[PDB]
């Protein structure tokens, strides 16, 4: 299990918490191989100082990176720059 | 108030599929639900299992299709 | 362009149009390999007789027939048991 708690504590699946406050999109995790998937995750300055950081919007590209999927920072679920309802199941 | 709400205590139209989506091997998460039992009606409140839904669109506890509307389950 | 027009008035790929007047869920259109898709619809009385047939529903079992996603004549498109909000853009 890796966790991405608070604004900026990362802990790794082997252990190793450490502490980042970026602003950017950043790779958190993706497969390997040429396709399979990658998650992203926007961490950028929600306060005041840049030292006040917050996790925004995770970004899920699966099936072969051809669908995105967007989680927002108020609900807000949508596929391919499409509101979606909830619950969403499919064969993936 | 629950500490242990999960995505299989859901409505009656969950029990319609009851092994397409239940997605074990999450955690437990703390939020408002119903109790022990009077499992989530279609809106509102969540009333007891004798007259919860018939899920299609979920009709009320009253309809015959020969399948009497009943708890949980029907007559089909 | 394979019609199906009234309730009971099929016109083929290949001209050929014919009168049916079924009770079921009919096969319409399949692909042969072993998976492709297959879109079923249902021909159902909707008046007082059985010479007064309807279209009722349209099942389109796609993408190595895992998704089904059904059309009611009332709207109300709704992909594995669950409404769908429209527009609905994906991959294939
Ligand atoms: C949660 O724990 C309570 C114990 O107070 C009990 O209702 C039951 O074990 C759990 N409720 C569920 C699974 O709905």
């Amino acid at each position: 299990t890796c966790a991405l708690e608070g604004g900026s504590h990362i802990t790794t699946f082997d252990g190793k918490t450490y502490t980042f406050h970026g602003d950017c999109y950043y790779v958190l995790a993706k497969g390997d191989h040429n396709d399979s998937y990658a998650l992203l995750g926007e961490l950028a300055p929600c306060g005041s100082t840049d030292k006040q950081t917050c996790l925004k919007t995770v970004v899920l590209l699966a099936d072969k990176k051809k669908n995105a999927v967007v989680f927002k920072s108020d609900g807000s679920v949508l596929l391919n720059q499409l509101q979606v309802n909830l619950p969403h199941v499919t064969a993936s | 108030f629950l500490y242990n709400l999960t995505t299989c205590q859901q409505t009656c139209r969950s029990l319609s599929e009851a092994d397409s989506h239940c997605l074990e091997g999450f955690a437990p998460v703390d939020g408002c639900g119903c109790p022990d039992h009077t499992f989530l009606d279609e809106k509102g409140r969540c009333v007891p299992l004798a007259k919860c839904s018939c899920y299609g669109l979920y009709l009320e506890a009253g309809d015959v299709v020969r399948c009497v509307c009943r708890d949980g389950r029907l007559h089909c």
